[PDB]
């Protein structure tokens, strides 16, 4: 019997998807500095 | 070797021991984590004829 | 680069970006039953 699970493995996907959420963020941030 | 590179010796011999048998907690899921934790604590390298 | 200033200028010409974008999705939807 496995120990744990191989999908979907939800710290594996909070960090890719934290990591991708990150970085539009710091795009959303970045692109108003020049709008004001 | 071959038996030595084998999961299942690794695992009959954890069984058996009482390094293991000591460490149980009662929880069956604890108790396979940590005989898989302990598998791999045995590692085989096999060996070249050719590098000695 | 302002890719700040860039934002702004998809951000008004979105209505643009979707009009004609989905258009070549159409384009093509009618070319999946001209195929086999």
């Amino acid at each position: 019997e496995p120990v744990k699970r191989d999908s979907p493995r939800r710290a594996f996907l909070m960090i890719m998807w934290g990591i991708v959420g990150g970085l539009i963020g710091a795009g959303v941030a970045l692109t108003r500095r020049c709008s004001k | 070797v071959m038996q030595l590179a084998s999961w299942d010796t690794r695992r009959e011999f954890w069984l058996q021991t009482d390094y293991y048998k000591q460490r149980m907690v009662g929880n069956s899921k604890a108790d396979a984590a940590l005989l898989d934790e302990m598998i791999n604590n045995i590692q085989f390298i096999p060996g070249d004829f050719t590098r000695a | 680069l302002d890719i700040r200033g860039l934002f702004r200028t998809l951000w008004a010409g979105k209505l643009w970006i979707i009009g004609m974008g989905l258009a070549f999705a159409l384009i093509a939807l009618a070319y999946t039953f001209f195929a086999r």
